[PDB]
């Protein structure tokens, strides 16, 4: 009789998590109002820690419950999902139970849901009936936002001159707009999401709004690009804080914009990170199954605490821990964790990759290259096990797999290398203002991204901005120390000299020069100390998910 | 892959039976090195070639074989690329080697170069000759008295680097075993306690004072000086001289002086005989300053070696001109020991004798003692001249400013 309790009771572990997940999600708005941008970072943190803490509260009955089978349980789980409208995050949810049942271990097909096994409007119609000019004062008086704004006329009076500038006075005529009824919240941004229905085809419509300090909300720009809502919605970014009642419609309805993004990656984005992972499996079981590929070693610079892998014509790298790490990195292995942990649950400004962590990860012998699985089998011993014709990997990370910043500047010339290192340099300015300190500043750990963005992804020497002291190099004392090996002066731990990181930074004659112009504060301790003030009187930057020239202001 | 071009006409040093087969047509590979190293390096490779021409009448000839690590590495490898596991290989088959400064690392989450060829190769021998040359600034009244040679252990003692922070719990879980476990009583303070371990082991004591031994026998030094703190630490630096005594009874056939522990050890080569003798480590420091030539040969552990370097360095003007060496179980790397100094670098102005005299301690590790020699009477030559580089010119009175490449041709001249 217990079958379909425990069926039962899962289910019912599901209706409560999702429901608090809405709750959490809805106090988005009051966060936003108030400017209470801690609790906004602590949502956060709290959001990606609720499935959790239900999963763990299920198992636990489960065994209070309990102290073929499965299929029983299986089958009438199964049964209930018909006519239940969030199916899918039910058997991710189904399958996080089991999983922590069995220690992440015989997962196949039958045992739980690793295939998918299977109203209220969520935006509306927009259209021109009296200009431009009054349809987009209802869209703005239908936002449910309790402050004022400084001149609705000006920001209304900018979205024209975009949209005019875009396409044709004739094409925006015969345009409408479709946009969501929710709020996607970010940061200290609010952001409308729309469609733009063109006879030419449908189009992005994206308004951030922001708030003057203390005052208005304004709409700092306005985006149309294909291209430009990737970046919006990009893996790089913290997810967004929207209310979703139904997911799967939503995930269908973004889908039209961010064509490129697949299903995971559009259920990450709106932070269904638990369902996204579910996705994540069946996207590379997919590419698995569609392929004769073996499992490289990654390009680039081999790592010293991270061994990572990847297939070669895959868009994602496998990062696991290695049991030893080089002698000069004087890490404990937990530590690696921490700080994965931290930059998971930290606001990525677009500027760190995004990972899953992967328990008992299961890989095919015949799939991995014989220099992985030696060096698998010789550098992390102790993480593996043997199965016949697979092998276990304990743990490891996934994550998106751009192209290392070091292999990059090397096919890149004038034009495009102007661009690369002033990407670097903003990438270094957005993490040190977002308090993350970026341990090995080395190109060797930094992806560029098909837009050609720069992504921080060793956090192998990772910590807070205002863990660390900034100082400067003592001028020499006398002539000798202008050639000693060594310095004459003491150094503790957590000290930082900006001034040093030129040699690693500018030993090619290319790139030197270009940091002098464009980043000479990145050298400076000055300039990380100015920094750290601001995040020590609590002041948090702005991330514009843009360019900057973008921006009405300019 | 390699851009390392294998010269043509050279050959490789090999080492057989534990000896070295040193070819006259020998390859030595040579790293460039950051910053200064662009100055000093030529300076360098026109005075080791100069004195072998000279010394061998052509019989000889270096075929040189650059190799890459840091700055540069980077411009022929790629971006990140500090150190290609090439390049270690290379210095393990060519058996001997030299390079310029690499950037040591201020800040403590860095890598540091310098450190990973050490640890990598496993050269757990630090050798730092120390002499005068007639003419250098000294604050000492007699420096020409200096001219030894240290054999510092490089793997064991409290260098090591095993140590747990205050208030750690690994800290107190240690002091906690000592103290009711091992019944430790002599911790003033249990609380508020850093630890740091001191391992000093025959294994790792006897590669030193065998390596020194021979050294010894093959350069025609007179003693082996064993220096420790054997009357405070009885079991690490009082064990390091029982077990170099040892060595010199078991190994070397070291007969007793006087029933005191003191050797005298017969060179198989000359006949001439080697004195091995010891000394407490503090009183050493004054011994130095006051009696100079009693010493030759010093072997010690890393703590002590490092100390009485720095220390012999100062009282005969050479800090700025410091060889020095890293030796392993199979390569030898000889380094220039003062900083890049990026400010100057490419001027051609700072002084190339550090690494100009780690290639004599080079030219003597082939056992080409002759050219060597002709280096020496060149830097001793240019000194005494007064034809120096500005580090010197400006300290001493009449003397003749040249840059990194003239003062190169001065010790030339002086050959
Ligand atoms: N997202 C990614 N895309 C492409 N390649 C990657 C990615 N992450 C890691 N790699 C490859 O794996 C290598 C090692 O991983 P990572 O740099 O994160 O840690 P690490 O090497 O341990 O750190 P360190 O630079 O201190 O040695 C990188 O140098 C790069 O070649
Ligand atoms: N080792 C694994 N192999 C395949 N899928 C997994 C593995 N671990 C977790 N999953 C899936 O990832 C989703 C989230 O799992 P969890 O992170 O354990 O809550 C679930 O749908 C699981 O089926
Ligand atoms: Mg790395």
């Amino acid at each position: 009789g217990l079958e379909l309790l425990i069926a039962q009771t899962i289910l019912q572990g599901f209706d409560a998590q999702y429901g608090r997940f809405l709750e959490v999600t809805s106090g988005a708005q009051q966060r936003f109002e108030q400017a209470d941008w801690h609790a906004v970072q602590q949502a956060m943190k709290n959001r990606i820690h609720l499935y959790d803490h239900h999963v763990g509260l299920v198992v636990e009955q489960l065994r209070c419950i309990t102290n073929e089978f499965l299929l029983r349980v299986k089958e009438h789980y199964t049964r209930l999902l018909p006519d239940y409208p969030r199916f899918e995050i039910a058997e991710s949810f189904f399958n996080s139970v089991y999983c922590r049942l069995f220690d992440h271990r015989s997962l196949t097909p039958e045992r739980l849901f690793i295939f998918s096994s299977q109203p209220r409007p969520l935006a509306k119609d927009f259209h021109p009936d009296h200009g431009w000019e009054s349809l987009l004062m209802r869209v703005i008086s239908d936002l449910p936002l309790r402050l004022h704004w400084q001149n609705k006329s000006r920001d209304i009076h900018y979205i024209i001159r975009h949209l005019t500038e875009t396409l044709g006075p004739e094409n925006l005529s015969k345009s409408h707009l479709q946009v969501a009824n929710e709020l996607f919240y970010r940061n200290k941004a609010a952001w409308l999401v729309g469609k733009l229905i063109t006879p030419s085809g449908t189009l992005p419509f994206l308004l951030p709004i922001h708030q003057t300090d203390d005052g208005e909300l304004f709409i700092d720009t306005c985006l149309t690009t294909t291209a430009e809502a990737s970046i919006v919605f990009g893996f790089a970014r913290s997810y967004f804080m929207v209310y979703a009642p139904l997911p799967a419609a939503l995930v269908e309805w973004l889908r039209e914009i961010l064509p490129g993004k697949t299903t995971a990656e559009l259920y990450m984005a709106i932070g269904c990170q638990k369902h996204a992972k579910t996705e994540s499996y069946r996207e590379y079981l997919v590419y698995l199954q569609g392929c004769n590929e073996q499992f490289i070693e990654a390009p680039g610079i081999r790592g010293m605490v991270m061994l990572v892998f990847t297939l070669p014509g895959f868009d994602r790298v496998f990062k696991v821990i290695k049991d030893k790490f080089a002698p000069q990195k004087e890490m404990s292995a937990a530590h690696v964790r921490a700080c994965y942990q931290l930059v998971k649950e930290h606001d990525r400004v677009g500027r760190m990759a995004d990972t899953q962590e992967f328990e008992n990860f299961v890989l095919e012998k015949r799939h991995i290259s014989p220099a992985l699985m030696e060096l698998l089998l010789q550098e992390a011993a102790e993480k593996i096990t043997d199965l016949g014709e697979q092998i276990v990997i304990r743990h490891l990370y996934i994550e998106r797999r751009m192209v290392p910043l070091n292999i990059w500047l090397e096919q890149v010339e004038g034009q495009q290398l102007r661009d690369a290192i002033e990407e670097y340099g903003n990438a270094i300015r957005q993490l040190a203002a977002a308090n993350i300190f970026p341990g090995d500043m080395l190109f060797k750990n930094f992806g560029v991204t098909r837009h050609g963005r720069v992504v921080f992804y060793d956090y192998d020497e990772i910590c807070y901005m205002t863990e660390v002291n900034f100082r400067d190099i003592p001028p020499p004392r006398y002539p000798e120390d202008e050639l000693a090996s060594e310095p004459w002066y003491s150094v503790s731990p957590g000290d930082v000299f900006p001034e040093e990181f030129r040699h690693w930074l500018c030993a090619d004659p290319r790139i030197g020069p270009l940091f002098e112009e464009m980043h000479a504060d990145l050298f400076r301790a000055d300039y990380w100390r100015a920094l750290q003030n601001r995040i020590r009187e609590g002041h948090v930057e702005d991330v514009y998910a843009y360019r900057r020239r973008q921006r009405f202001s300019v | 892959e390699s851009k390392v071009v294998v010269p043509a006409q050279g050959k490789k040093i090999t080492l057989q039976n534990g000896k070295l087969n040193v070819p006259e047509n020998p390859i030595i590979p040579y790293i460039e090195g950051d910053g200064i190293g662009v100055d000093v390096t030529p300076a360098m490779l026109k005075v080791v070639d100069a004195a072998v021409e000279k010394a061998y009448k052509g019989e000889r000839k270096i075929s040189w074989m650059e190799i890459y690590t840091g700055e540069k590495s980077t411009q022929v490898y790629g971006q990140d690329v500090w150190l290609p596991a090439e390049t270690l290989d290379l210095i393990r088959e060519y058996r001997v080697a030299i390079k310029g400064p690499l950037t040591t690392p201020v800040g403590g989450g860095i890598r540091s170069l310098n450190v990973a060829l050490r640890q990598e190769l496993d050269l757990y021998i630090c050798l730092r000759p120390v002499r005068y040359y007639q003419g250098t600034p000294s604050p000492v009244k007699h420096p020409e008295l200096t001219d030894m040679v240290i054999f510092r252990e490089n793997s064991e003692d409290i260098y090591a680097g095993i140590e747990w922070k205050a208030d750690s719990a690994d800290a107190e879980k240690v002091i906690k075993f000592l103290r009711e476990e091992m019944g430790v009583k002599k911790i003033r303070f249990p609380e508020h306690c850093g630890i740091g371990i001191k391992p000093c082991s025959e294994e790792g004591t006897k590669r030193l004072v065998r390596a020194a031994i021979e050294y010894a026998i093959a350069n025609d030094r007179d003693s082996v000086t064993l220096v420790h703190k054997g009357n405070i630490m009885k079991f690490t630096e009082g064990a390091f001289k029982d077990w170099g005594y040892q060595l010199a009874r078991e190994e070397f056939g070291g007969e007793l002086i006087d029933g005191g522990p003191w050797l005298k050890v017969k060179n198989p080569n000359t006949g001439k005989e080697i004195v091995i003798k010891d000394v407490i480590a503090d009183a050493f420091l004054q011994q130095i300053l006051l009696r100079p030539a009693e010493y030759d040969v010093i072997a010690c552990m890393n703590l002590n070696g490092d100390y009485i370097s720095d220390a012999l360095a100062a009282q005969v003007g050479g800090i700025g001109i410091a060889p020095g060496a890293n030796i392993g179980d199979e390569c030898a790397l000889f380094e220039a020991t003062h900083g890049t100094a990026p400010k100057y670098a490419g001027q051609d102005k700072v002084n190339p004798g550090s690494i100009i005299l780690s290639a004599e301690m080079m030219l003597r590790h082939m056992g080409w003692t002759e050219a060597a020699d002709l280096i020496v009477k060149g830097m001793e030559g240019a000194i005494n001249a007064k034809t120096v580089t500005y580090d010197f010119e400006r300290l001493m009175d009449g003397a003749k400013l040249l840059k990194c490449s003239e003062f190169g041709d001065a010790i030339i001249e002086n050959m």
